[PDB]
């Protein structure tokens, strides 16, 4: 679908891949997702292109 | 877990500092600002006259 309806790429990640035993560091790989959306939406406005992300295991 | 780990670590310290002198080096570069405008200052006018 990210092929169907073009975003600029796929990050995709896994939930257990992104957990650490530091208290701040678990939140922090999670963020640096969504500013790569963050900069273009707030530049570009409303009419960017999508930034799409995927989990492969939330649970 | 229930862990918590809050820690520190150490800094190195960039080279290039064998004595503090190294930046008279600058007062050179000064010096040779200051050397250099009286010299065509006087030439033009010194052609001048």
């Amino acid at each position: 679908i990210g092929k169907m309806l073009n975003a600029r790429e796929p990050k995709v990640v896994n939930g257990p891949e992104i957990l650490n035993k530091y208290v701040g560091e678990s939140e922090a790989n999670i963020r640096k997702l969504f500013a790569d959306a963050e900069e273009e939406q707030r530049r570009l406005g409303a009419n960017s292109g999508l930034h799409i992300i995927i989990f492969d295991e939330i649970d | 877990m229930a862990e918590d780990a809050d820690m520190r670590n150490e800094l190195e310290e960039m080279q290039r500092r064998a004595d503090q002198l190294a930046d008279e080096s600058l007062e050179s570069t000064r010096r040779m600002l200051q050397l250099v405008e009286e010299s065509k200052d006087a030439g033009i006018r010194t052609l001048v006259m």
